[PDB]
């Protein structure tokens, strides 16, 4: 599950 | 003024006002009666009427005399002097009440002054003869013990006490050698048997509102009105107009048909109100004419009479003058009497339609039954009519001083309890039908004969309409209106005779010849076997014996018949469980509330589980309650009614009498133009008479064979509701009394309150039931009766057209310069049907209202209504159009159908020829939904330029069609000369996002006297003046089929096609739009149902030209701008729809379950989409700290940092294909997080700067969604676009 990968990217998109 | 004489039974015989009479049926054989002269010419013999009855038959026996009457026997009534005295004084009191108002005084004055002619049909024209039993009655004037010495008196009425059946009052006329003077113009001594205290009871189940509080509890009759009703018969008899003609005879050839004596029109006239309408115009005129001829007999006798052979003291000229006055004859200067046709017509109408029970009750403020044909309850005894605390001369029972004037409260069984007693059912005899169960000692239901359905036999009705007519220059039309202005009766100073009565004294009657009728009882029970389980059986199953302990409700009719503790119920499965629920002490009061309440809700159900159905009124449990008609308790009644209408409730479908109207023979007038034109005018006038008489004939049959069945159904429902109430009351009382005595003290319950709460809910239910059934009845008339008459009336018209036209052409020589004026008089006049108005045939305001309610219910104007109900379209309108769907037509159960390019892709409707007739002045509308495909990018000129028809209704190159030419939809009217009119609607084809291309919209075309109009989605789009065309033949077959020059690929989808026989108003159309737009389910972009597990592109109503794309480097949705149509054409432009990500809606749960793949409002979903050969999902961060935030799009996972649950919403209450998507904490909670939309976001930062749109969640949207009108443009409004064959880009 390479999903935290995406989480982190998301968290950097919103910030 | 009329004077009532006073006396006591024991007053001495004075040989003047108190005499010993030898009454007509005593026959000179034997015996004499002390008689009392209540007013001139009227006598009271306070003794039982024995004539034709056996002494034993005065006792209650296992038999009955008549089959309708609930019969009370008391052989002791009038067996003492004191009882006889009470009788006398009550009659005096009743007479006084009658004369207390003009109308009643005048009734008595007419009766007093309407002396029988001094003879009958056997008497020579040149003679008066008094020595006949219809004229003279003897008084014995000798003393007791002496040789009998008799003198004769003239009399008009003798009133006796009752015969064996006290409550069956009856007026009787004297037959001699098989003929009746009182039916042949002469009149004769009339006789009555009457009982003042044993009065009839009736209810008003069938009327609404009704009563501010205490209806519909049963009412007792004012014996003054009962008396006056019989005095009306005396009136008719004294004037010799009580004639026989064709009677109403019940059909008796099924077990459920009410058996009864034949009903003469004179009985229905006497009652009045709505009942004369059961006598056809044909028979009204037949009776009128008979009475007129009879009067021509008398006037002739009067011109010829010279002597009186039996009484030399009679003065011929005195009597000639009294009779002239009685019959309203006129006298010329030579002393010759003739009939003045006006004075006759007034006298007739006043005697038959003026003095009626209905009119007297109205004038006297007495309540009475609504019809000769109404149900009855058993008779009651009026304790004391001589007590002015109870009954008074001035106000009857309804004494304002005791607050009993309002709503006839003084007659109400439930309010004026102190006025009457019930009679012990040991003394009551009733004709019953014992219906024992058989199948294709058992269960046997006793049913009163009179509770059965009255259905008139077809032989009840006159076919005079079939006779020929002889049209002359002076020919006149005959209309006998059954009405008389009651206030003018009251004020006609010519009505009452100013001529003194001649002396009542004459010579003794020595000719006693008379027919005395003989009466016998017949068995009170008739046993029959039947396989049928209709109304009487279904009702019986809802009852239960008194001695039982622990009844429970059931939905199983059979169980209810078998088990004594099981009582049938037609309420929900679920009512039934609550009814049967046993609870602990503490919870009981609460349960009593719930169930009494649930009962009221159940009883009030008045709508229709499916909402597109096109039924205004329904009460859905009627089938289950009675099983009346065609198995109405089996299967969903609502569904059955949708398919087949009011008919399914009828136990019997009667066969109508609809005569072929006879031909006209037009008289010739060589050399007189004036008489030729008058013969034409008279022929046309007579045609209207035949139309009217025919409608009148349908109405007579409707009211006496259909509306009667419906009435019975109303009563049944009154009993059924009442049984359900009674059952629950017993259930409650039983369960309460099981509880410990202490438990019962801490349980607060009022049985009178419970009782009155239920009683209210029943009256609410019966209002709805009345409206529904009344509506059903008018519906049967208008759809199953009238049109079959109109078919024959049109034949008649078409035969008369030929006839009058041939006649104009034969006499053209004498129509020197008028022939074409007359050809066009006739053609124009006979071009339009005479419209049917119920108020011509009745002035019962109940019926008129029924009829007005119907005609102003737009849904009753539907003459074609194609719907899908089983693979298959069929016509639900009620007019039974034939519908043939061929194999190339695709049908689905969303009511959609697809017409393709194939030869076999067609539908043929064959309209009912008897309702489209309306044809020069158009007044009709057509409505449907359509889905027309997008143009094909490469075949663009054929789209733009090639017209094809889709629906075509043409007969002889005239009618109407709906056609399409590319982006245009066209309505065309074509008249009988081929002159054409058009109106059209064109949707844009250069629009970014079109609201019409390949999406369901709703079309309505309405045609009126001067405009054809197109509405789209409820809004008026265009309009064309259509005054300048002629007759349009609109009754051809309707052919649904693509017809033009079109590609194999061309097709069209339609749903809900219907036709109205009126111009729909804007309101109507907007309603229908809203109605037909409604769905439990959400819809996709094209207007089709939204579905789970199905690929969708996403469209945003607030940013039309924007679409979602997974950002490249990132797990978020960026917004992009839809590509335009990229090609040479200047005729078209659009934005691509098949772009952005491929989304799919998945079910969060599927649990509980269900079981189909349609998405519904408030469903909980996951919004997923395909990426890299995988399924990904749209989430929101749980803890975003701004008002909007980027959504997170990533593969499937249950991470406790993101909500995935989406609830799908439709906040717009007006029709729409947009829906919204709300993120929730989980399926359980009420907390709302935000709505999916598009927002702009700031892109950092050191590079270049800008804002950029993203797929987002927003809190702001939630603050606008409850606003009204809903903003269609908000960015949280989404629509889902699946690939569709109707859109190629
Ligand atoms: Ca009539
Ligand atoms: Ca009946
Ligand atoms: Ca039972
Ligand atoms: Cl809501
Ligand atoms: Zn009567």
């Amino acid at each position: 599950d390479m999903f935290a990968k995406l989480k982190e990217k998301f968290f950097n998109e919103i910030n | 003024p009329v004077t009532i004489n006073n006396f006591n039974y024991n007053d001495p015989i004075d040989n003047n006002n108190i005499i010993m009479m030898e009454p007509p049926f005593a026959r000179g054989t034997g015996r004499y009666y002390k008689a009392f002269k209540i007013t001139d010419r009227i006598w009271i013999i306070p003794e039982r009427y024995t004539f034709g009855y056996k002494p034993e038959d005065f006792n209650k026996s296992s038999g009955i005399f008549n089959r309708d009457v609930c019969e009370y026997y008391d052989p002791d009534y009038l067996n003492t002097n004191d009882k006889k005295n009470i009788f006398l004084q009550t009659m005096i009191k009743l007479f006084n009440r009658i004369k207390s108002k003009p109308l009643g005084e005048k009734l008595l004055e007419m009766i007093i002054n309407g002396i029988p002619y001094l003879g009958d049909r056997r008497v020579p024209l040149e003679e008066f003869n008094t020595n006949i039993a219809s004229v003279t009655v003897n008084k014995l004037i000798s003393n007791p013990g002496e040789v009998e010495r008799k003198k004769g008196i003239f009399a008009n009425l003798i009133i006796f006490g009752p015969g064996p059946v006290l409550n069956e009052n009856e007026t009787i006329d004297i037959g001699i050698q098989n003929h009746f003077a009182s039916r042949e113009g002469f009149g004769g001594i009339m006789q009555m048997k009457f009982c003042p205290e044993y009065v009839s009871v009736f209810n008003n189940v069938q009327e609404n509102k009704g009563a501010s509080i205490f209806n519909r509890r049963g009412y007792f009759s004012d014996p003054a009105l009962i008396l006056m009703h019989e005095l009306i018969h005396v009136l008719h008899g004294l004037y010799g107009i009580k004639v026989d003609d064709l009677p109403i005879v019940p059909n008796e050839k099924k077990f459920f048909m009410q058996s009864t004596d034949a009903i003469q029109a004179e009985e229905l006239y006497t009652f009045g109100g709505q009942d004369p309408s059961i006598i056809t115009p044909s028979t009204d005129k037949s009776i009128y004419d008979k009475v007129l001829q009879n009067f021509r007999g008398i006037v002739d006798r009067l011109n010829k009479v010279l002597v009186c052979i039996s009484d030399p003291n009679i003065n011929i000229n005195i009597y000639k003058n009294k009779f002239k006055d009685k019959y309203k004859f006129v006298e010329d200067s030579e002393g010759k009497y003739s009939i003045d046709v006006e004075s006759f017509d007034k006298l007739y109408k006043s005697l038959m339609f003026g003095f009626t029970e209905t009119n007297i009750a109205e004038n006297y403020k007495i309540k009475t039954r609504a019809s000769y044909f109404s149900d009855s309850l058993p008779p009651v005894k009026i304790k004391n009519l001589l007590d002015n605390e109870i009954y008074t001369i001035e106000e009857g029972f309804n004494i304002s001083d005791k607050d009993m004037e309002k709503e006839y409260r003084g007659q109400n069984k439930a309010i004026n309890k102190q006025a009457y007693e019930e009679i012990s059912k040991e003394h009551l005899a009733v004709y019953k039908i014992q219906m024992c169960k058989s199948v294709k000692p058992g269960i046997c239901i006793d049913v009163d004969n009179e509770d059965l359905f009255f259905i008139a036999d077809k032989n009840s009705f006159s076919d005079d309409l079939s006779k020929n007519e002889r049209i002359e220059y002076n020919t006149q039309s005959n209309y006998i209106e059954n009405d008389f202005p009651i206030n003018e009766l009251i004020l006609d100073t010519d009505l009452i005779s100013k001529i003194e009565l001649p002396s009542e004294n004459t010579e003794s009657l020595t000719d006693f010849n008379v027919d005395v009728p003989v009466y016998e009882k017949q068995p009170a029970i008739k046993k029959i076997f039947t396989d049928e389980n209709t109304i009487f059986q279904y009702l019986y199953s809802q009852t239960f014996p008194l001695d039982i302990r622990d009844i429970s409700l059931t939905s199983s009719f059979d169980d209810a018949l078998l088990f004594s503790n099981k009582v049938y119920s037609f309420f929900s499965m679920d009512y039934i469980k609550t009814a049967n629920k046993v609870v602990e002490a503490g919870l009981f009061a609460g349960w009593v509330k719930q169930i009494v309440n649930d009962f009221v809700i159940e009883a009030n159900k008045s709508n229709t589980m499916d909402k597109i159905a096109d039924i205004s009124l329904i009460v859905p449990y009627i089938g289950l309650a009675l099983n009346v008609g065609n198995e109405t308790a089996k299967g969903n009644f609502e569904n059955a009614f949708e398919i087949a209408g009011a008919s399914i409730l009828l136990e019997f479908i009667p066969e109508l009498l609809i005569p072929v109207v006879g031909a006209f023979l037009l008289e010739s007038y060589i050399d007189n133009k004036n008489k030729i034109i008058k013969t034409i005018d008279n022929a046309l006038t007579k045609r209207n008479e035949k139309w009217s008489d025919m409608y009148g004939l349908i109405v007579a049959q409707w009211l006496s064979t259909v509306n009667t069945q419906f009435y019975t159904i109303k009563e049944g429902m009154y009993k059924a509701l009442n049984y359900q109430a009674q059952a629950l009351e017993e259930i409650i009382k039983y369960r309460y009394n099981i509880y410990s005595e202490k438990e019962k003290s801490n349980i607060n319950i009022d049985f009178n309150d419970i009782n009155s709460k239920l009683n209210e809910g029943i009256n609410q239910a019966i209002d709805n039931i009345n409206n529904f059934i009344n509506g059903c009845s008018v519906s049967y008339l208008m759809k199953k009766m009238i049109p079959l008459a109109v078919e024959k009336l049109l034949d008649f018209d078409n035969t008369l057209k030929k006839n009058l036209l041939n006649y104009i052409d034969e006499n053209k020589l004498y129509l020197i310069g008028s022939a074409e004026y007359e050809k066009s008089k006739v053609n124009k006049y006979l071009k339009t049907i005479m419209p049917f108005d119920l108020s011509i045939y009745t002035n019962d305001t109940i019926l008129i209202e029924m009829f007005n309610k119907y005609n102003s219910e737009i849904l009753n104007n539907i003459i074609l209504n194609l719907r899908y109900k089983d693979n298959n379209l069929i016509d639900l309108s009620g007019y039974g159009a034939k519908v043939e769907v061929y194999d190339g037509v695709e049908l689905n159960d969303k009511n959609q159908f697809k017409l393709t390019s194939s030869a076999n892709s067609k539908i043929r409707v064959t309209q009912n020829q008897n309702i489209i007739f309306n044809s020069v002045f158009l007044d009709f509308s057509v409505s449907f939904w359509i889905r027309i495909p997008k143009y094909k990018n490469d075949g663009i000129q054929n789209y733009i330029h090639n017209e094809y028809t889709i629906i075509n209704c043409m007969k002889n190159n005239s009618g109407w069609k709906i056609s399409i030419r590319g982006n245009r939809i066209i309505w065309t009217l074509i008249d009988i000369n081929g002159k054409t009119k058009s109106v059209f609607f064109e949707y844009n084809i250069r629009e970014d996002i079109s609201e019409y291309i390949n999406r369901w919209f709703f079309v309505t075309i309405t045609n009126n006297l001067n405009n054809a109009k197109i509405y789209i989605n409820g809004k008026l789009e265009s309009n064309t003046d259509i005054k300048d065309i002629r007759e349009v033949i609109a009754n051809g077959e309707i052919i649904f089929k693509l017809d033009g020059d079109i590609d194999r690929t061309q097709f069209i989808w339609m749903k809900y096609f219907s036709i109205f026989n009126t111009e729909l108003s804007q309101s109507n159309i907007e309603e229908r739009y809203k109605i037909q737009s409604y769905s439990e389910y959400l819809k996709d972009f094209w207007g089709n149902p939204l579905m789970y597990n199905k690929e969708y592109y996403m469209f945003n109503a607030g940013n039309k030209n924007s679409y979602i794309k997974l950002k490249k480097d990132s797990p978020v949705g960026e917004i992009l701008t839809r590509s335009k149509y990229n090609q040479n054409s200047k005729y078209i432009n659009y934005r691509d729809l098949y772009i952005g990500e491929k989304f799919i809606i998945r079910r969060k749960s599927n649990s509980q379950s269900i079981n189909d793949d349609i998405v519904r409002k408030e469903d909980y979903i996951y919004l997923d989409f395909f990426n890299l050969n995988q399924e990904w999902r749209v989430y929101t961060y749980k803890y975003f700290k701004k008002e909007e935030e980027k959504l997170f799009l990533a593969p499937i996972s249950d991470s406790d940092e993101f909500y995935n649950t989406i609830q799908i919403k439709e906040y717009d209450e007006q029709p729409t294909y947009s829906c919204q998507l709300l993120f929730k904490k989980d399926e359980e909670s009420t907390d709302e997080i935000g709505l999916i939309g598009i927002h702009r976001f700031y892109e950092s930062g050191i590079v270049f700067e800008e804002y950029k749109d993203y797929f987002c969640i927003s809190k702001w949207y939630l603050k606008e969604v409850k606003r009204k009108p809903y903003n269609l443009k908000l960015g949280c409004n989404w629509q889902f676009i699946p690939k569709d064959e109707g859109w190629t880009e």
